[PDB]
């Protein structure tokens, strides 16, 4: 019984601490995502004054 | 453990390799534009000039 | 910059985890009360500041930039250490923690099992997803080593080690269960289902129910062994173990030796196995009597457990006796105080303060009995095992100097007998041959028959030296045994002491808790008759 | 194993089965419905913890609102550990209504020996039940099982 909570609470821990890690991952993919679509589109954008140019 | 920290480590080297993939990729497509629109800025002002 | 730990780093580590463990943060939690460590996916690179860590039992640093194990091994409380799936290469600082019982490296760049040597409480060790190509690093923590090679190591090593894996590594990734096998027949129901395997079981011949027995045996002749080096010393009797090697610091034997080295080297050897000898029976002959004092030691304690108990049951039934006495008193107190005869009241609780002055007499004068009790205790152990057990090691203590000096007496007899045929030897072939080839030897043998007076001199100071040597090592174990009894004597005497200001100092606090509630009643008696008017 | 040896509870048959106090309500098998005035629990000396911290003895006198609870005595001790908590609030009923009053139930530990008082009395409570339906069934079954011989 001790050593089945030890390792139910082990896990708990571990996949506690992975689960802190993809979310982790998830956000900043979705903040540099972000930024560099803002530069992007601001780059992509500032050809109309070729075009119109 | 040795089995949790396994995957720990598993999952942080697909993540590492997504973000790098995304660096490259972003970095490759911001790379693009202002030269080439000096460029045009510049020919635009020889143009001008050579009407006046 | 890599993290390297610092003052404030170690704060902020301390404050996150009793956030998370919702810990109270103890303003002065200790910099130097840590016994579990854990700063994983900081990416350390380096081990420090950790003075006042040694108390770490429970190491975490896996998952991160470290390649090196340092500053750590001061910290051998170090039991369940990981410092895996890292960038470490090596397996090192753990020889020193050897209490390490579950050790981890895995994901590492370790290539063998080294340092753990030293770390052979490790039953549990993980080596997985490093850089390894064989198993048989581990196998030889247990008196297991590969045919054909020689080697020191008859006795297990890691005797415990049951937590073997060694997954993901180079050759654990190389045909599968061998190294299962190998490794589990050379030391977790897995051990016996891969101990089934047919091949490589045949591949070794010391079973694991061998090395269960050999475990027993060692762990029975090892423990016999403590006991008897235990007994000796007790007896403080080991100091002789030089007895006979004392020719060996005296000079002189030595070049008595150039006269005749064959029969004076056979009488050497005789004086050291005389010397040997007469010091194992004197030596053991103290053993036993200073064993009589271990059981006189433990029967005078015994007693002192006795008498101190007896005096426990004696006070808590008296203090019992006074607790349901008042708990009648006080019961009724508090019907009267329904009524209100608060003089009354206050008569009987100035009589059980008295009665609370009368039982501080009665019990100081308990303990005061109890600690005769155990003084008289001490008086007679002493006079028994001081007279008889310190008195007969004393004895034959003398007895054993007396022997080994007749030995040394014995021994300057016969290497006289060999000088004395040596000379005689010498000067018969002086008159009949005086030119052979000036050897060195001879000429040193020569030397020595000519100045008779400097191999005397030469045999005399070795018997002197033997002598002088012997007879301060024999002192030397007779003042040490005379230390380790007074030295028991004032153990218990501080013993006794200490219990006797307990009991004194704690009666006191119970006295004043008894005056205290007899103080309160009589208050509370006092001003029910202040408010009726 | 717990070390409570002697399990002990005080009955009022004075006090009829009141039922405002069912914890004081006993199961009982001979009297029936009465008011428990009293529980006690006897824990052993462990010599694996210290007698000054193990609950020599544990006394829940429902009445009082407050239990006392006794810790071993050690070698030299002619102090006994005679210590008294309220029984108000040992089961969490501290009412936090109160404004101002120190909130060391913040610390854990005030709660902690509070829920550790909770579970002594709902512990001696139903061991004291659950041996009563022992008994009371085992001599059910005696005398209810005939005579019969070898």
């Amino acid at each position: 019984e001790a050593r089945a909570a030890m390792i139910k609470q082990l896990e708990d821990n571990k996949n506690q601490k992975i689960a802190e890690i993809i979310k982790e991952h998830t956000q900043k993919y979705n903040d540099i995502k972000n930024y560099y679509s803002e530069i992007t589109a601001t780059n992509l954008d500032y050809r109309k004054t070729l075009k119109n140019e | 453990e040795e089995r949790k920290n396994l995957h720990i480590n598993e999952l942080m080297n697909n993540h590492e390799k997504a973000f790098a993939e995304l660096k490259k990729y972003y970095n490759d497509i911001t790379a693009e534009n202002l030269n080439l629109i000096k460029a045009h800025k510049e020919k635009i002002a020889q143009i001008y000039a050579n009407i006046q | 910059d890599p993290r390297v730990i610092n003052e404030q780093l170690i704060l902020d580590a301390v404050k996150q985890f009793n956030q998370e463990n919702n810990k109270i943060t103890t303003e002065n939690i200790i910099l130097q009360q840590l016994r579990q460590l854990q700063l994983s996916f900081k990416n350390i690179l380096k081990i420090q500041h950790l003075q006042g860590l040694e108390r770490l039992e429970k190491l975490q640093l896996d998952n991160n930039i470290i390649e090196k194990i340092e500053n750590i091994d001061h910290l051998v409380n170090l039991k369940w250490l990981d410092l895996s799936f890292n960038c470490i290469k090596k397996i090192e600082g753990l020889d020193k923690l050897k209490e390490l019982t579950d050790l981890s490296l895995f994901n590492n760049y370790i290539e063998k099992i080294e340092g753990l040597h030293n770390n052979t409480k490790l039953n549990v060790f993980s080596i997985g997803n490093n850089r390894l190509k064989s198993y048989e690093e581990i196998t030889l923590y247990f008196g297991y080593k590969p045919r054909g090679e020689e080697g020191t190591n008859d006795r297990p090593e890691f005797k415990r080690l049951q937590v073997l894996n060694v997954s993901g590594n180079p050759f654990t990734k190389d045909k599968e269960n061998e190294y299962k096998n190998h490794i589990i027949c050379a030391i977790e129901g897995d051990r016996q289902l891969i101990r089934q395997d047919e091949q490589i079981s045949n591949s070794y011949n010391f079973t694991t129910t061998d090395y269960y027995q050999q475990m027993q045996a060692q762990e029975q002749k090892e423990e016999m062994d403590r006991q008897t080096l235990k007994k000796k010393k007790d007896a403080r009797m080991d100091i002789l173990d030089n007895l006979k090697d004392e020719y060996l610091k005296i000079e002189d034997l030595q070049r008595v030796k150039i006269i005749k080295p064959n029969q004076i080297n056979e009488e050497i050897e005789k004086y050291c196995g005389k010397i040997n000898d007469h010091v194992v029976e004197m030596q053991a002959a103290v053993i036993q009597k200073h064993q009589l004092i271990l059981q006189e030691m433990s029967k005078t304690e015994v007693s002192y457990k006795e008498q101190e108990a007896l005096h426990e049951k004696e006070t808590l039934q008296i203090l019992k006796e006074f607790e349901h006495e008042k708990k009648v008193e006080f019961r009724n107190w508090e019907k009267e105080a329904a009524n209100g005869d608060a003089k009354k009241e206050e008569s009987r609780l100035k009589t059980l303060l008295q009665k609370t002055t009368s039982l501080k007499n009665k019990l100081m004068d308990i303990e005061i009995q109890l600690v005769e009790e155990l003084e008289a205790i001490f008086t007679d152990y002493d006079t028994k095992k001081k007279e008889t057990a310190w008195k007969d090691i004393e004895e034959i203590i003398v007895l054993g100097q007396k022997k080994i000096e007749e030995e040394n007496v014995k021994f300057y007899s016969n290497l006289n007998v060999i000088k004395n045929k040596e000379e005689a030897n010498y000067n018969s072939t002086q008159q009949q041959q005086l030119e052979e080839e000036n050897n060195e030897e001879d000429d040193e043998k020569a030397s020595l028959l000519e100045n008779k007076e400097q191999l005397a001199q030469m045999i005399g100071n070795i018997k002197e030296t033997l002598i002088d040597s012997h007879t301060k090592i024999i002192l030397s174990a007779q003042m040490e045994l005379q230390k380790d009894l007074a030295e028991y004597a004032k153990q218990q005497k501080n013993k006794m002491y200490e219990r006797n200001r307990k009991n004194i100092s704690q009666i006191i606090a119970q006295i004043d808790a008894y005056q205290t509630e007899i103080n309160e009643k009589l208050k509370q008696g006092d001003d029910e008759s202040d408010h009726e008017n | 194993d717990d070390r409570v040896i002697y399990r002990s509870i005080r009955f009022d048959n004075k006090r009829a089965p009141s039922s405002q106090n069912n914890d004081k309500v006993f199961q009982d098998n001979h009297v029936g419905d009465v008011q428990i005035t009293k529980m006690t629990q006897k824990f052993e000396k462990n010599p694996h913890y210290p007698a000054n911290e193990q609950i020599q003895k544990m006394v829940i006198d429902l009445i009082k609102d407050k239990v006392i609870v006794y810790y071993h005595m050690n070698d030299g001790e002619i102090t006994p550990i005679v210590k008294i908590y309220p029984r108000d609030s040992m089961h969490g009923f501290a009412k936090l209504n109160e404004p101002g009053g120190d909130n060391k139930i913040d610390d854990p530990l005030v709660q902690l020996e509070n829920t550790k008082m909770v579970n002594l009395e709902k512990d001696c409570l139903n061991q004291l039940k659950q041996q009563e339906k022992i008994a009371r069934d085992d001599e059910k079954t005696i005398r209810e099982g005939e005579i019969r011989l070898e």
